[PDB]
């Protein structure tokens, strides 16, 4: 005791100049009702030092000393506003956040329980508001005793229960909900980094407490730095010999290693130096991989990021891009997405569908403890501002297909299930490896068309088709470090070509050639761009540096290129001219014209078709609904 | 217990209603033989099953009980007002006088005052919109109208089942209810029962009280409808007669 | 007899006397509602020969008559409040006694520290007085509930009675006890139950959001539901915007009760809940900035630069940009008088190849579209749609969980892939849009609701990039009405030029290397102030263009109807309001011409 007058002193008499902070700080959060006050624990022993080190040994005592030498001059605060000019006050709720001591998640010490601990993570699912009636008031039924319980910390232990006497017995006491004053679980789970560094095992993870004004603060998927207390709950043995599980109480949490060795920035340096860079990095990617020299530089200015400009207004523009490895196996690509997945800084390899119990996209699931709910992660959740491996993206569920090709653009994924709205942000750029169907004769067949019945899918996607120990960090470093930035000459060089592009290909589509150019295809090339200014490293791009892109993206072209009128003549004129019922013409029909006219193809005829019905020929509509499976 | 489940004085007394009730029945006056004897015979010659009461003539009962004392007590605005005592209790008043409720045979049926009574002047009939029908009504004899929906098929639905205990003879009176029931076994007869050997009970059909009910569901006659909104629907009980 | 009067409540009832003599107000208001009854009981009996009993307070009295009792039931609503009902029930059988209820109170306010909405709200709050406003939605459908149980005992004859206090009932919760259904009296007499002694009252539960204009940036919305009965039940449909008084209870056992995480369901009972009125931003315009508007209003070209505003990513499709800029002004609305209103906002539709940032445009609406939702392709359950939430949530009312449209009526509805809708939405949308509104009969509440939303949709070519070249029709795709319905139909085409391909590339790359602040902030004031009303002026233009249109342009093109109309109607008031004036002028006219011929060519 009276430890708190040094606390009530401390957020007074403690100021730095001009102004002591927390008087101010407080008197709003108040007057917010913020009923919350946050400290800095690192300013506490620049005040007080013992105070500090007192704390830290020992925090479950101390905390509601605190919050008592707080609400006490919160109190006075109260009155002096409440009266000049115009109870019931609760204990207040202090977030103290530090900054200073990292523990990595991996290690933690049997030595740090019950003691102040900051580390950081990822956080994967962000469980799920519940009560809590830290006090609660009842009653004996037929005693008509009645008596208050109030649980200041718990675990989830389950930490108190109700009394088993008030004849009257069994346990008579009855809640009366009407004076009980509930807190949220949030019960948020942390998981530690993915990328680094159990690399051959399931990282390890911890679970969280959130009560009142730390609820809800953070979408999981947020990197962020928790203060928090290291505890440990019994709970129930999945265990033993009298093992506890442990578990983080957080006060309070500091929402979102970059740093690195002097000599790490030299040898970049040197290497930046290198003519040949990009050459021989180019060599280092594929060594196994034989050839592939396209896609092998592609990996590399993808991994090399693009321009995002945040420029008013919010519409952001992104990088980088996509990758389209689509093609027959002996292409290597399923191992190479292995091989960047080693190499990218934070990576994430699903092929699927998503695999295996991992939602392939941010999913939501009750902690069905607490009940509510958390992130239950997904690939883009997990590699969110990196890179995103998928292969057997055409065997992708739907569901999450649309959320693709949704966050694909905004990099921002919107869940509005339930109660909880929230958009989510994935920065992952992601690369994909498509099986094509039927084999070489679909490049026989239009290039496109093998995407559902949606090339879209390809729309979106942009570009179709050393130690590396040390280019991890290398590519963390340029990409942190630099943004480069574009020429005007080579923005006017890059005008000429894509209006010899659109143009000349236009007259190539005067034909109705069935097959592309988008000013999207143009704002790929820029970030390709940017991605080999940025491997240069400079600032400023150079117009030969651009002049490499162009003819980069000219072989994805070439890779691109691999009669409406008379297609609609053909079934138009079929229907309004032949059966207008459309009984006795259907699939055996058109099969016998287009047998006889030879220009039928399954596919074609399909999409001539689907076509049809899609043009809303609601009598094409009718026939798909009728005449189709009635055959003929 | 008292202080547990309390009971409540009210205005409403049910022990000389009863005996108004006898008094008006079959002695009645406006309609040799008085209304409800005669009918009530006519009952009892085995020829009429239902019997259709109406208020009016209670209306008239009283007038002539008014005046022409002693005042007697309203059955009226406590019969629309209740109505649902009334219609077992009314039938024990019957019961009685003819030319327990499982012997009975015949249908009870009211019909609403208006009226030209209204104007007497004498409310329990309103033609009432769906929407005009408020919870409160619960429990209250109202008229009201609107569009037939729905207007079911008959069905026979049983009131009480009958076993036989068969060894303690007796039977065994199961009233039933909603959709489903479990039909007893053993013997609840009081004589099987405290016995170390408790008869076996078979029901028989012969004994039991079924009824055809027949189900209907109604409409907003939807000129009634408020301006918005849309026209509501209202379910109806129905059965024998 | 009970648990006997305690001067803990004799003394708050007496203490609760004095006021209300004092405001004496009430005391006459009461004897308002008995003589509004009894008039209407003289009507029931002697032509063909009902009132609420809750009577408002205002919390503006207590603290000038009873800063404690103020600051008790604010605080100790539990305590305070129901002797005060029961004060009230005296006064009221004092007030005519002699012919032959719970008579509650509103709580007017005077509020509140205590004021907060949806999203901040218990713990502290918790079981508090408490006033929160917010969006209607998922609603409720009521059921009837009973109440105080009645059974005659014969041969006894006597009479029984019960009570049930619902999780609901009062506010602060109590220690529940389970009565079940009273049934053979002991001594073992059977009980003969009664109705229509046996009160009941009617019962629903409804959720509220937090206000979706006050809602934050972006995040998850929190919303909390209320139980509503009887009178109170019903008042507001799902969708509307409303602040609710009533108490914040914890009622249920948290899972400490079964010994074998989340607890306590906390919910809001009634009470005064008032419906309010809202537009169809937030914001703060200042001296300055409504000053900035004016000296602006006066430049005579400012609409062609605020056309342009828009775009500071997209070329060319000022006729678009100026297109979105009316959609965001609307033509106002009018409502006749005992008769239909006449629809003021527009619907709007793009054709295209893809790549025409349709997509993209989209988004950038969105933004600075003071609301609303966005919708693409499928999409659904219901859009704009209740889904008539089912079951009841809570208390047996199924609820009605407001749709899009209807959440976003007053607001830019956005329809994204619109072409991949169902036809089986669509057949509503032709409601919506034409009708603007919306109608509910599912099951169920019977109920037609008014979503006001705008509207504009993107969506494919028919197929592949043919739009260009193809049929006026056909190229089409998405017959009829709903053609008819866009107020606005946009063709955009792909088609490449080699110098236009090269002024494109030059701000695109630029772009890697009229402040719209300023844009919504012009736009609110706009939108409250001030109507332009009409002016004959114009008229004559008008109905030349529109003879001029049916007649030249059916021979062209087609369809022109009475809609082509209508639609320059709201056109020119939006110019107007554009030139935010009061009147309609012909320049106006001339404008919307221009763009409409756009439209058709």
């Amino acid at each position: 005791t009276e430890i708190i007058k040094s606390f009530k002193n401390f957020i007074l008499e403690f100021r730095l100049d001009s102004q002591f902070i927390y008087r101010d700080q407080l008197r709003n959060n108040i007057l917010v009702k913020n009923y919350s006050l946050t400290v800095n624990m690192e300013h506490l022993i620049g005040y007080n030092e013992d105070i500090y080190k007192k704390l830290s040994d020992e925090p479950s005592d101390i905390i509601p000393l605190f919050e008592t030498a707080i609400t006490q001059v919160a109190k006075r605060i109260s009155i002096l506003s409440r009266a000049q000019s115009a109870n019931s006050l609760p204990t207040f709720q202090l977030i103290l956040n530090s900054n200073a001591n990292q523990i990595p998640l991996r290690d933690l010490d049997s030595e740090h329980v019950s003691k102040i601990v900051r580390l950081s993570g990822i956080i994967i699912s962000t469980s799920v508001l519940s009560s809590r009636a830290t006090y609660l008031s009842i009653m004996c039924r037929n005693c008509r005793h009645t008596t208050s319980i109030t649980i200041n910390n718990f675990n989830t232990g389950n930490t108190v229960s109700l009394p088993r006497s008030c004849n009257c017995g069994p346990d008579p006491y009855i809640i009366i909900h009407e004076s009980s004053k509930f807190i949220d679980q949030q019960f948020l789970k942390l998981q530690e980094i993915p990328e680094l560094v159990p690399v051959g095992e399931m990282p390890r993870n911890l679970t969280m407490t959130c009560d009142r004004y730390l609820t809800n603060k953070v979408i999981p998927g947020t990197r962020v730095t928790i203060v928090g207390i290291y505890s440990i709950y019994n709970s129930k043995n999945g265990s033993g010999v009298a093992i506890r599980t442990p578990y983080i109480k957080i006060l309070g949490i500091q929402s979102d290693v970059t740093m690195f060795t002097e000599e790490e920035e030299e040898e970049f340096l040197q290497l930046s130096r290198n003519p040949k860079l990009y050459e021989i990095l180019t060599n280092s990617i594929a060594p196994s991989i034989f050839g592939n020299e396209d896609i092998k530089k592609a990996i590399v200015c993808l991994l090399m990021g693009g321009s995002k400009k945040i420029l008013p207004d919010g519409m952001r523009l992104r990088g980088d891009i996509n990758v389209l490895l689509l093609g027959d196996p002996g292409t290597a690509k399923s191992q190479l997405l292995k091989f960047v997945e080693k190499v990218s800084p934070i990576a994430v390899y699903t092929s699927g569908k998503g695999s295996s119990a991992a939602g392939l996209t941010a999913s939501v699931q009750r902690d069905p403890m607490t009940r509510e709910f958390y992130l239950e992660g997904g690939a883009m959740v997990l590699a969110d501002g990196g890179v995103v491996c998928i292969d057997e993206f055409d065997k992708m569920r739907d569901e999450d297909r649309v959320a693709i090709h949704e966050a694909m653009e905004q990099q921002t994924i919107s869940i509005a299930k339930a109660g909880i709205t929230t958009v989510l942000n994935s920065r992952t750029s992601v690369l994909a490896a498509a099986n094509p169907i039927y084999g070489r004769y679909d490049d026989l067949k239009s290039p496109g068309d093998n995407i559902d019945f949606q090339t879209t899918i390809l729309s979106r996607f942009d570009m179709i088709f050393i130690s590396i120990e040390k280019m991890k960090r290398y590519i963390t470093y340029c990409r942190l470090k630099c943004a480069p930035r574009l020429s005007p000459q080579a923005a006017e060089k890059l005008s000429s070509n894509f209006v010899t592009i659109r143009k000349q290909l236009l007259i190539n589509e005067l034909e109705s050639t069935e097959r592309p150019i988008t000013i999207r295809q143009l704002e790929a090339i820029i970030r390709i761009t940017e991605s080999l200014a940025k491997l240069e490293l400079s600032p400023i791009a150079q117009e030969r540096h651009v002049d490499e892109a162009i003819r980069l993206f000219q072989a994805s072209t070439m890779d691109a290129a691999s009669t409406s009128l008379s297609e609609i003549r053909r079934f138009e004129q079929e229907l309004k001219r032949r059966l207008p019922i459309g009984w006795s013409t259907s699939y055996q029909t058109l099969r016998r014209e287009f047998v006889d006219t030879h220009r039928f193809s399954q596919l074609a005829l399909d999409k001539a078709l689907y076509a049809l019905e899609k043009h809303e020929t609601i009598q094409l509509r009718h026939q798909g609904q009728n005449i189709y499976r009635s055959g003929v | 217990m008292s202080a547990a489940l309390p009971s409540i004085q009210l205005p409403v007394d049910y022990n000389n209603l009863f005996n108004e009730i006898t008094d008006f029945l079959v002695t009645f006056k406006q309609d040799k033989g008085p209304k409800y004897m005669a009918m009530l015979q006519k009952v009892a010659n085995r020829e009429l099953n239902s019997v259709i009461i109406d208020l009016d003539d209670i209306l008239q009962y009283q007038n002539e009980k008014f005046l022409q004392g002693t005042q007697a007590d309203d059955l009226v605005s406590a019969i629309q007002q209740n109505a649902n005592h009334f219609t077992e209790l009314f039938c024990r008043a019957i019961d009685n006088n003819m030319p327990p409720n499982l012997t009975r045979r015949y249908f009870l049926y009211f019909k609403p005052l208006s009226q030209n009574c209204a104007r007497r002047y004498r409310i329990s009939s309103k033609p009432l919109s769906v929407r005009q029908i408020k919870g409160d009504f619960l429990g209250q004899l109202i008229t009201v109208r609107g569009i037939i929906t729905r207007v079911s098929d008959v069905k026979p639905a049983v009131e009480v089942i009958a076993y036989t205990c068969d060894q303690c003879g007796y039977e065994v009176f199961q009233e039933v209810n909603s959709r489903t029931f479990t039909p007893l076994s053993e013997c609840t007869s009081e004589e099987c029962s405290q016995n170390q050997t408790k008869g076996q009970l078979f029901m028989s059909t012969r004994a039991s009280k079924f009824s055809a009910f027949q189900e209907c569901k109604i409409q907003e006659l939807s000129q009634q409808v408020p301006v918005g909104h849309i026209p509501r629907s209202l379910n109806i009980h129905v059965n024998g007669t | 007899t009970f648990f006997a009067p305690d001067a803990v409540f004799g003394d708050r009832v007496r203490r609760f006397q004095e006021f209300l003599d004092t405001f004496t107000s009430y005391r006459d208001s009461v004897r308002s509602i008995q003589v509004y009854n009894s008039n209407n009981a003289a009507n029931y009996n002697d032509d063909q020969d009902i009132l609420p009993h809750r009577i408002i307070i205002s919390l503006d009295d207590l603290r000038e008559f009873d800063r404690s009792f103020w600051s008790g039931i604010l605080v100790e609503p539990a305590y305070f409040i129901p002797p005060a009902e029961k004060a009230l029930t005296d006064l009221a059988d004092s007030m005519d006694d002699v012919p032959h209820h719970p008579w509650k109170l509103s709580f007017k306010g005077s509020f509140g520290a205590h004021a907060l909405s949806p999203r901040t709200l218990t713990a502290q709050h918790l079981n508090k007085l408490v006033s929160v406003e917010g969006i209607v939605t998922k609603t409720s459908l009521v059921r009837p509930k009973l109440i105080r149980s009645v059974h005659y005992a014969a041969k006894t004859g006597r009479f029984h009675y019960r009570d049930y206090t619902d999780a609901t009932t009062t506010l602060t919760t109590r220690i529940p006890t389970p009565a079940i259904y009273p049934t053979e009296d002991t001594e073992g007499n059977k009980l003969t139950t009664e109705y229509g002694y046996s009160t009941f009252i009617d019962h629903q539960r409804i959720t509220v959001q937090e206000m979706p204009e006050m809602a934050p940036a972006g995040q998850l919305p929190r919303s909390i539901d209320v139980i509503l009965d009887d009178d109170l039940v019903d008042k507001t449909k799902p969708g509307d915007r409303v602040n609710v008084v009533g108490v914040f209870k914890s009622l249920g056992a948290g899972g400490m009760n079964q010994s074998n995480l989340i607890g306590f369901k906390t919910l809001i009972l009634g009470n005064t809940v008032y419906p309010l009125h809202a537009r169809s931003a937030r914001q703060m315009l200042t001296d300055f900035d409504i000053r900035n508007i004016n000296k602006l209003s006066k430049k005579k070209d400012i609409f062609d630069i605020l056309s342009q505003s828009l775009a500071p990513s997209i070329y060319g499709h000022d006729h678009i940009k100026k297109a979105i800029l009316l959609m965001l002004m609307g033509g106002v609305e009018k409502n006749l008088e005992n008769g239909s209103h006449l629809r003021g906002d527009i619907n709007i539709l793009m054709v295209g190849d893809p790549s025409t940032a349709k997509s993209q445009l989209l988004r950038f609406v969105l933004n600075t579209a003071s609301l609303a939702i966005a919708t693409t392709g499928r999409g659904s359950s219901g859009v704009g749609l209740t889904a008539a939430v089912t079951t009841d949530r809570e208390t047996g009312e199924r609820r009605l969980e407001a749709g899009a449209m209807v959440l976003a009526d007053r607001g830019v509805v956005c329809i994204d892939e619109f072409d991949k809708m169902t036809d089986v939405d669509r057949v509503a949308i032709h409601e919506v849009m034409e009708q603007q509104t919306v109608t509910i009969a599912k099951a169920g509440i019977h109920t037609t609701l008014n979503a006001r939303c705008s509207v504009i949709a993107a969506a494919n070519p028919v197929f592949g990039q043919y739009d260009v070249n193809r049929d006026p029709h056909q190229n089409i795709a998405l017959p009829d009405s709903l053609l008819s319905r866009f107020d606005l139909l946009f063709v955009v085409t792909d088609d490449i030029n080699e110098i236009r391909d090269r002024s494109i590339s030059e701000h695109v790359l630029r772009t890697h290397r009229v402040t719209i602040p300023f844009l919504r902030k012009y736009v609110q004031y706009a939108k409250e102030r001030v109507i332009p009303q009409l002016t004959q002026e114009a008229i004559n233009v008008i109905v030349k263009n529109y003879t001029d249109l049916r007649n030249d342009d059916n021979t062209k093109k087609s369809p022109i109807t009475a809609r082509t109309l209508e639609t320059l109607i709201r056109l020119a008031t939006a110019h107007a309001k554009v030139r935010l004036s009061k009147t309609v002028n012909k320049v106006d006219a001339k404008v919307a011409a221009n763009l409409l011929r756009f439209a058709l060519l």
